[PDB]
């Protein structure tokens, strides 16, 4: 989960 | 800001964090 | 939705702006  | 990964009660979370007190919508494709 | 791009793949927070009212 969260960032590219 | 920058290009998030969001799982979807993740999203919900995240949202909060954009839209202040504006409301908003989760419409997934159930 | 934008759930059929974020629970799978990235997204931008304008899109999230959106998704407001």
């Amino acid at each position: 989960v969260y960032y590219r | 800001f920058v290009n998030q990964h969001l799982c979807g009660s993740h999203l919900v979370e995240a949202l909060y964090l954009v839209c202040g007190e504006r409301g908003f919508f989760y419409t997934p494709k159930a | 939705g934008i759930v059929e791009q974020c629970c799978a793949s990235v997204c931008s927070l304008y899109q999230l702006e959106n998704y407001c009212n």
